[PDB]
């Protein structure tokens, strides 16, 4: 039945047009997830390896980045700025893990030199760390979104030939 | 060019555990920021809350509300008058009494 065959053949064409759309939305979903988790894992890795930091806001990094996005340069820097001022000061003995940042970032006062403002030093650091993290996250999102789209449009295509 | 700051304590350097102490940094007029440093020089506190005692002087206070033996140790002043940090004060050794 020639017109039967042309009906299925126009059906397979609509399936294939839908499949393409399916395979991109499935790819992007997977890229988003891979991206916003390589970012978290890269920023944590950087704080822990280069800066020996394993907590912020008095939570472990794991929990912290669940509630504030690893790209939120403003609030990351503000968190550090605040934790530095209220845990490396005079008025408590609480948690002095983070205080090393002042040595690292060059804030310790040197008689004979100009003043390095704390918050500007932190936002330079956090901008560098977040840019790094966003770039590796983007590569993860690029790979994973491509790998899923390819597999989906392949799998669906072969399905649309049975 | 910049005179060394001076440091003093109120009520003194030997503090009953749990009670308070205030350090005073004194320096020339026109100071911007007073910094009270501890021996570990990542621990320190800044303040712009400057006052004057005399026309050619300025000063700032640092209160510790509840002293513990981890507060005990050396304390120093240094101040910032643009574009220059001064040199450091003599040390003041804070001690904690049991009772």
């Amino acid at each position: 039945g020639e017109i039967a065959a042309l009906a299925v053949n126009a059906w397979k064409t609509t399936a294939l047009k839908n499949a393409i759309a399916a395979a991109q939305k499935a790819g992007d979903a997977a890229g988003k997830i891979a991206g916003e988790s390589k970012g978290v894992e890269t920023i944590i890795g950087i704080l822990e390896q280069y800066y020996s930091i394993y907590e912020l806001k008095g939570t472990p990094l794991k929990s912290f980045f669940a509630t504030t996005h690893y790209t939120d340069i403003s609030n990351i820097a503000t968190v550090i700025d605040t934790e530095l001022n209220t845990s490396c000061g005079l008025n408590s003995l609480a948690n002095q893990a983070i205080c090393g940042l002042r040595t690292k970032l060059g804030l310790v006062a040197k008689p004979g030199q100009v003043m390095v403002t704390q918050k500007e030093a932190i936002t330079k650091m956090i901008t560098n760390v977040v840019h790094k993290s966003e770039i590796t996250a983007e590569a993860a999102k690029t790979e994973v979104a491509a790998t899923k789209t390819a597999a989906a449009i392949k799998m669906n295509t072969e399905a649309i030939e049975a | 060019d910049l005179p060394r700051p001076s440091i003093s304590a109120e009520p003194g350097t030997v503090i009953p555990l749990g009670s308070h102490v205030t350090f005073v940094c004194r320096g020339p007029v026109g100071v911007q920021t007073f910094r009270l440093e501890r021996e570990s020089r990542s621990l320190y506190s800044d303040t712009e809350d400057v006052s004057q005692t005399s026309p050619s002087e300025s000063e700032a206070r640092f209160r510790i509300d509840s002293v513990s033996e981890g507060n005990a140790g050396p304390y120093r002043c240094i101040y910032y008058k643009p574009p220059k940090w001064s040199e450091q004060s003599d040390y003041l050794e804070l001690l904690v009494k049991e009772a």
